[PDB]
């Protein structure tokens, strides 16, 4: 059981009022029984997801993405379910990170 | 069912060559063996065939196989009395134990032996008795009883090995109030000898 | 050039099980094989390398027969929740290849020379499946024919025929931001290099003259359109700011590297991207 | 070598503890437990890779297994079903691509009851009409109202047994075709030379080895346990 590391970026340099794509990375877990969610407001988002893949540490990862428009007031936060947690992770979007 | 043999059964006279088939649908198709089993024994493996076009031998025993085909023959060179067995052929989907063994139904091969001068007769033995149809020609068949009370067996091979002398042999009995007919469900030589009592 | 055929099975118990694959040329995914599927997907229009449409369908049906094979197979083995991985393929040169086996997340068995090995340090219960295992003469044929031939025959035609998309060039674009350090009265200044093809960068904070040696690389993280992302941070006392530099070099830039200096550009792009902070960090 | 498999005949009453073992001396790792069925085939119960290492065949149900040495492969039926009468097979092999090698058999009979009989032998002097005919003289052995068919015939001829001028029947007969649980005859020949027979101080014996019954076995009728014995039928020669 390894517990997964969550990265949220975006594609573009965000600009507010302009339409983007944020970047949900999910490495590093194991099983590869993963569920991942990407929220708007606190709200569930049609979201794509790549092939998952292992990297030469056996570690596995995907990249989970999705359309959207940034704001100085709505929020964007990546939620991930694993068999390592008790609880489901969510970790915001933070541009400036 | 993925395994299928061809003939069901073969009747070949003693010192001829009898030709033996297997078909199958097994995939993947790793290896097929060909087994020989005598009444009340176990199998015996007689050869293996691993490779996509293979020939294999075993003394009077020799085998093909077409993968592509998906079929195998079993060659009997000169066939003896104790060839008459059921012949098994199984093919395995994988080479080491891992792998599904599937199993045919089988050939029954009988083998009869050449008796070269013919002397039919119906015996009476002995207020119990017993009839005996003996010295009949391999070519004839002992039918069954179609009478309730009645009870006839089969055809039997015997060898009296220091006279180098072979023989057919049936034995009928009833509890009805005749040898002479015992055996008329089958079809009797013209010139069998039935002793009156 | 590293080929990687990446498998991943999933056993839950005697009832469920499945395979999905994967397939890297650098890194590019160039096939997927879902366990939904009966096929072999291609990811690129290039994917069937320098053979023909038999050529193929001949190599796809001798991983049908396998895939089906694998998951009985397993599941004998274990007699003897599972998670086993597969790393199957060739590196690139001449040329050297490798297939390597991970059992619950641990590297465990190689197939090296005519057999399957454990590797030094692999767990003892392994040794009657592998005594079982490479007693099919069969299988230890057409693995030998995969590893030594066909694998350096096909890489050697799909990076001719993906001449073309292994080349490319993707510009990188740059942007600047900044949080508060974990250290007091210090600030970490950030710079963000996004969307630029083929993988090497060089990514550093400058005083004009000088390379600034607390400049931290970041890990490289994909794009969905197969580009990359990486950050590198850089360490300052507050009021240090004025007068630092990003600099990137990437191949698809010409000499015309990007610099981009804290502070007018870097003021129109802040003022874009305000927020009231929520949730930072 | 071989393979072993004990015991050779067995009749069992509904639910009871039927262990079947077997043995083999090349040493090898992989050990096989099949049934044969009329027509059917053979079906693998269960399959062994090694010492504690078992694997359920295509037909493992009401059937468990035990392998706590290489050299041998119980099967053991917790509770006997009529179904589960039938002619048990052992095997073995190497892990890899060698020959397999198969036990004698195992004829397994499970009964709802044994209300099972033991045969009756008689033996049947050659004809006058053959003796004067062919110059050979034949001996019909007959082994009527036995259950089950698990017989073993021989002739034995002045104390020693005779194979030469001996065929049994391969198949017994159904005393009554229609029923199930009917009772079976066998006939077996001998054939002698005419002066052999004529000679009065030959001595010719029909045996039939039958195995039924062991003496732990339940029983209550007027009737005698049939138990594992010998019938036997005698006959002299005749001079007159
Ligand atoms: C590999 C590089 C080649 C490059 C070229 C291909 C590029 C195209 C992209 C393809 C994308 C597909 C995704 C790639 C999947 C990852 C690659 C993994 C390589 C595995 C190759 C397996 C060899 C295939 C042989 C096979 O089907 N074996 C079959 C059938 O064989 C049967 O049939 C054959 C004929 O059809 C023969 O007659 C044989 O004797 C008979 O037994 C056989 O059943 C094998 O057991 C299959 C499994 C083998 C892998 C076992 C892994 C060992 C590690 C396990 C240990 C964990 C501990 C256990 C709890
Ligand atoms: C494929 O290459 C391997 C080597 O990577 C060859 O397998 C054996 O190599 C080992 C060393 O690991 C030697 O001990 C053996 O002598 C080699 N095997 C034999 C008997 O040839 C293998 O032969 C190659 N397979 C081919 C050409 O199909
Ligand atoms: C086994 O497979 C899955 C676990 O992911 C589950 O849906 C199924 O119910 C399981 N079966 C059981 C209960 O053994
Ligand atoms: C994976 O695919 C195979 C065959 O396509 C299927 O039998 C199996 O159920 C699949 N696994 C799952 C859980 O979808």
């Amino acid at each position: 059981q390894k517990t997964p590391q969550i990265q949220v970026y975006s594609r573009h340099p965000p600009e507010n009022g302009k339409p983007n794509i944020l970047n949900c990375y999910v490495t590093q877990f194991h099983p590869p029984h993963i569920e991942i969610q990407m929220l708007k407001n606190g709200k569930k988002i049609k979201v794509e997801m790549s092939d998952m893949s292992f990297s030469k540490d056996w570690s596995f990862y995907i990249l989970a993405h999705t359309e959207f428009t940034p704001t100085e007031t709505d929020t964007y936060a990546c939620r991930v379910k694993h068999a390592s947690m008790a609880e489901p992770k969510t970790v915001y979007w933070d541009r400036d990170m | 069912t993925q395994v299928e043999q061809s003939p069901q059964s073969l009747v070949v006279r003693q010192g001829e060559n009898s030709v033996l088939q297997c078909n199958y649908s097994v995939t993947p198709d790793n290896h097929l063996r060909w087994f020989k089993q005598d009444t009340g024994k176990g199998l015996v493996s007689l050869t293996v065939l691993v490779d996509q076009k293979d020939k294999t031998s075993n003394g009077r025993y020799s085998a093909t196989l077409d993968k592509d085909a998906k079929h195998s023959t079993l060659h009997i060179t000169a066939t003896l009395l104790d060839d008459t067995a059921t012949y098994i052929c199984v093919v395995g989907d994988r080479g080491s134990a891992l792998g599904r063994l599937h199993f045919g139904a089988g050939t029954q091969l009988i083998v009869i032996p050449d008796i070269q001068n013919p002397d039919p007769a119906v015996y009476q033995l002995r207020d119990k008795s017993v009839c005996l149809f003996t010295d009949f020609d391999s070519q004839t068949n002992v039918s069954q009883s179609k009478d309730s009370d009645v009870y006839i067996t089969d055809k039997c091979v015997l060898d009296m090995r220091s006279m180098d002398f072979k023989s057919n042999s049936a034995v009928a009995w009833s509890n009805k109030s005749a040898c002479a007919n015992a055996f008329n469900n089958s079809i009797i030589p013209e010139d069998t000898f039935f002793p009156s009592p | 050039y590293t080929f990687r055929c990446l498998q991943m099975s999933s056993f839950a118990n005697r009832s469920w099980s499945r395979t999905d694959s994967v397939v890297w040329l650098g890194d590019l995914q160039t096939h997927r094989w879902s366990n939904d599927s009966a096929t072999i997907s291609f990811t690129k229009p290039w994917s069937q390398g320098k053979l023909s449409n038999q050529q193929w369908e001949k190599l796809q049906h001798m991983f049908q027969v396998y895939r089906v094979s694998f998951t009985r197979d397993i599941q004998e083995l274990v007699k003897m929740p599972i998670e086993i991985q597969l790393s199957a393929g060739c590196e690139m040169y001449a040329s050297e290849s490798f297939l390597h086996v991970a059992f619950q997340g641990k590297y465990v068995v190689r197939f090296w020379g005519t057999s399957w090995q454990t590797v030094p340090g692999a767990p003892s219960w392994l040794d009657l499946p592998i005594k079982v295992l490479n007693a099919d003469q069969g299988t230890s044929a057409t693995v030998q024919m995969l590893l030594n031939d066909t694998c350096p025959l096909f890489v050697r035609g799909l990076l001719e025929a993906g001449k073309s998309d292994l080349e490319k060039q993707e510009k990188p674009v740059a942007w600047l931001s900044s949080v508060p350090s974990s250290a007091h009265g210090h600030r970490q200044l950030v710079c963000h290099v996004s969307g630029f093809y083929p993988k090497p960068v060089w990514v550093m904070w400058m005083r004009g003259d000088q390379e600034q040696q607390g400049t931290h690389r970041g890990d490289f993280l994909p794009n969905a359109d197969e580009t990359w992302y990486l950050q590198a941070t850089l360490d300052v006392e507050a009021g240090e700011e004025a007068g630092l530099a990003c600099r990137v070099k990437h191949s698809s830039l010409g000499g015309q590297d990007i610099i981009l200096y804290w502070g007018l550009h870097h003021i129109l792009d802040a003022q874009k991207m305000v927020w009231n902070h929520r949730h930072h960090h | 070598m071989k393979v072993t498999q004990m015991p050779r005949y067995l009749i069992k009453r509904m639910g009871e503890n039927v262990l079947l073992e077997c043995g083999q001396d090349m040493s090898h790792e992989t050990m096989y437990w099949y049934r044969q069925d009329p027509g059917l085939g053979l079906q693998l119960i269960y399959i062994s890779y090694d010492v504690d290492s078992n694997s359920e065949g295509d037909i493992p149900k009401g059937y468990r297994v035990s392998r706590k040495k290489r050299e041998h492969f119980s099967l053991i039926l917790d509770s006997a079903k009529t179904n589960q009468t039938s002619v048990y097979f052992c095997a073995s092999s190497s892990t890899g691509l060698d020959t397999q090698y198969f036990g004698p058999g195992t004829r397994l009979l499970v009964l709802e009851d044994l209300k099972v009989f033991p045969p009756e032998v008689a033996v049947f002097e050659p004809s006058e009409a053959e003796i004067s005919h062919t110059q050979k003289a034949t001996l019909v052995c007959l082994a009527t109202g036995f259950y089950p068919d698990h017989v073993e015939l021989s002739w034995w001829v002045n104390g020693k047994e005779v194979h030469s001028g001996v065929c049994t029947d391969p198949q017994p007969l159904k005393e009554q075709p229609a029923l199930n649980d009917s009772r079976y005859a066998l006939s077996s020949r001998l054939r002698v030379s005419a002066t052999f027979w004529q000679n009065p101080r030959n001595h010719f014996r029909c045996q039939v080895q039958f195995y039924g019954l062991s003496e732990n076995d339940e029983w209550t009728q007027d009737r005698a346990k049939p138990v594992t014995q010998i019938v036997s039928a005698e006959a002299w020669g005749r001079a007159d």
